[PDB]
């Protein structure tokens, strides 16, 4: 099977900057017997389907604006906007269709580079109602940060805790450009009473060091 | 009643009632008349009307040896190819037009002619073939496409498939897919002086 | 003005059957090929299936080999993707995917014309409406505090959070669910305010899931000690 990956994983870039997202594949994808590359980059944005940019490499589809354009051949490809617009914030997939399996990238996450933006932290102690379930769950709340990147860890009684916890991340905000995290932290009533402080650790790029947020039960 | 000052008779050309399919697209040789091209660049009912090494302007005062007017029909989406140094079904296997192309290119919409209600399968476009067309080429030969590795002898089969397909235009296609009607007219411009002509 | 529309998606239990179809228009379906796409939820785009323009070759991907069977119908402009001993890893949305020019091997022009695709679920799971609890909000930021509703414990897909019924919504992140272990998902929608009209305005989320006919309202109070 012909292996398909693309570097890097995520490229935030200011608008009217250049974005160039770029796709390895395992084997060469171009045909001798008529000079073409069976390579294609695909945009997905959220909630829609993919939509083809380029095919044959360096064909740009009916309807795709100039500034999308692709490059190379045989192995090493390239997917370049050459200046970047506000609605180009999606994810790009390359595909290859040389031979079968058809094998798509990782995809390339692509989101405009703005000023750097520290989260606001909340923490949110379990509902009385629901310890009248049996279950407790302690919400942590990072609100409009940039980048994406970021990391939550939860320290039950100063005792670092793993594998009880899930998170959740919004899309790129159509205004403000700032993401936003919700991590559940999620223990029987049983565990819940058997201690006192509950707090999450936010590390992130704007924060100069990891802020924490706590409560006593 | 006709005579060498008479007037080109571009009309059976653009006009005409049937088109050709792309794969065997009809040529007439348009000579002994006066070809006056006003009659079409002052015409706003073209979609599609690009000239290539000439100014359209200056087609009335130039020095023609021959002239040729190429009519078919094709989609929507593939009128872009009917220009010099392009690619896909209609460039490599059905119309190629050569990189120093010296002529025009007249498109226009004709999905109140050339679609009929259940699909009009008169318009066909060849879907297969070995090689590209040399520019200005024709194969209208329709022998079985051999696209494995055992051959075919004439007959339809596994990997033995026939090389037209039809387009099957009907009006409620999108614009991309609806059938258009491509006039590319071609010209060989005499060698002479300025002095002479231009 | 041409489209594909998926079709037959839904929760079925591990091991069942179901059957997705795709329906085209807008073009001649019997000139190109057909592709079969499916997404995990938050993965990449991985491929499943292809269809000739003809219905001779139909490849699979190697992960669906010999458990699915695609098909398709140009006399009724229709294609079908038939699964069996569906996985837990088969859950995904499946988009159809129309080709450029037919399917043989080497005529593989890309796929130019998708579908908004339909959700398949694979869970042994049973309906289940959610259970909505307040997220009060207590001793907030500089002048910012934050309050929501934790929508938790449902199935299936999907729920919708809205706000004092449309009136609250600037400063309002509603986040995609995550699957618990248990099978059940849970989502959490909050909402920031000013910290001087906390009390100015009672806040109440309205959970809708359709699913099981709940449509729950909550109200959310900063907490009383
Ligand atoms: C193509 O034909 C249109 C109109 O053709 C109609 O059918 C013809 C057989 C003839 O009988 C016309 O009179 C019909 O109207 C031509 O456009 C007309 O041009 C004249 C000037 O010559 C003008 O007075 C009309 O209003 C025009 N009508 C329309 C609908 O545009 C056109 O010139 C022909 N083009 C070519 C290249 O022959
Ligand atoms: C081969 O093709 C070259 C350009 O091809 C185009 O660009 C490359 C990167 C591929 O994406 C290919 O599919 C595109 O069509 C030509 O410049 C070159 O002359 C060609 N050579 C031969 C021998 O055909």
């Amino acid at each position: 099977a012909i292996q398909m990956t693309q570097s890097p994983d995520s490229l935030a870039v200011s608008l009217g900057e250049r974005a160039t997202i770029n796709c390895k594949s395992s084997q060469s994808i171009l045909y001798n017997s008529n000079n073409k590359t069976y390579l294609a980059w695909y945009q997905q944005k959220p909630g829609q389907p993919p939509k083809l940019l380029i095919f044959w490499a360096s064909t740009r589809e009916s309807g795709v604006p100039d500034r999308f354009s692709g490059s190379g051949s045989g192995t090493d490809f390239t997917l370049t906007i050459s200046s970047l617009q506000a609605e180009d914030v999606a994810v790009y997939y390359c595909q290859q269709y040389y031979s079968i399996p058809l094998i798509f990238g990782p995809g390339t996450k692509v989101d405009i580079k703005r000023t750097v933006a520290a989260p606001s932290v909340f923490i949110f102690p379990p509902s009385d109602e629901q310890l009248k379930s049996g279950t407790a769950s302690v919400v942590c709340l990072l609100n409009n940060f940039y980048p994406r990147e970021a990391k939550v860890q939860w320290k039950v009684d100063n005792a670092l805790q793993s594998g009880n916890s899930q998170e959740s991340v919004t899309e790129q905000d159509s205004k403000d450009s700032t993401y936003s995290l919700s991590s559940t932290l999620t223990l029987s009533k049983a565990d819940y009473e058997k201690h006192k402080v509950y707090a999450c650790e936010v590390t992130h790029q704007g924060l100069s060091s990891p802020v924490t947020k706590s409560f006593n039960r | 009643h006709h005579h060498h000052t008479n007037l080109c008779p571009f009309g059976e050309v653009f006009n005409a009632t049937r088109f050709a399919s792309v794969y065997a697209w009809n040529r007439k040789r348009i000579s002994n008349c006066v070809a006056d091209y006003s009659v079409l660049y002052n015409s706003a009912s073209f979609s599609t009307f690009k000239c290539y090494g000439v100014s359209p302007t200056k087609l009335n005062d130039l020095c023609f040896t021959n002239v040729y007017a190429d009519s078919f029909v094709i989609r929507g989406d593939e009128v872009r190819q009917i220009a010099p140094g392009q690619t896909g079904n209609i460039a490599d296997y059905n119309y190629k037009l050569p990189d120093d192309f010296t002529g025009c290119v007249i498109a226009w919409n004709s999905n109140n002619l050339d679609s009929k209600v259940g699909g009009n399968y008169n318009y066909l476009y060849r879907l297969f073939r070995k090689s590209n067309l040399k520019p200005f080429e024709r194969d209208i030969s329709t022998e079985i496409y051999q696209a494995g590795s055992t051959p075919c002898n004439g007959v339809k089969g596994f990997n033995c498939y026939f090389p037209l397909q039809s387009y099957g235009f009907q009006p409620t296609y999108g614009v991309g897919y609806q059938p258009y009607r491509v006039v590319v007219l071609s010209f060989e411009l005499l060698h002479a002086p300025a002095t002479v002509c231009g | 003005e041409v489209q594909l529309v998926e079709s037959g998606g839904g929760v079925v239990q591990p091991g069942r059957s179901l059957r997705l179809s795709c329906a085209a228009s807008g073009f001649t379906f019997s000139n190109y090929g057909i592709h079969w796409v499916r997404q995990a939820p938050g993965k990449g785009l991985e491929w499943v299936a292809v269809i000739s323009y003809d219905g001779s070759h139909k490849y699979y991907a190697d992960s669906v080999k010999g458990r699915f069977t695609i098909s398709r119908d140009n006399s009724k402009n229709t294609l079908y993707l038939q699964m069996n001993s569906l996985k837990t890893e088969d859950t995904a949305v499946y988009y159809c995917a129309k080709d450029s020019s037919a399917a043989i091997p080497y005529y593989y022009y890309g796929m130019d014309v998708w579908g908004q695709g339909t959700t398949v679920t694979v869970s042994s799971a049973s309906t289940k409406g959610p259970s909505v609890f307040p997220l009060a909000p207590s001793s907030t930021s500089g002048g910012t505090a934050a309050l929501g509703c934790l929508v938790k414990d449902y199935f299936p897909e999907p729920v919708t959070v809205s706000w004092n019924s449309g009136a609250l919504t600037s400063g309002v992140h509603t986040f995609p669910a995550v699957l618990q272990s248990s099978g059940l998902y849970s989502l959490s929608s909050v909402v920031t305010v000013p910290s001087s009209s906390l009390g100015t305005q009672t806040y109440i989320c309205n959970v809708n899931h359709k699913p099981s006919n709940t449509k729950v309202d909550k109200k959310v109070e900063p907490k009383s000690c």
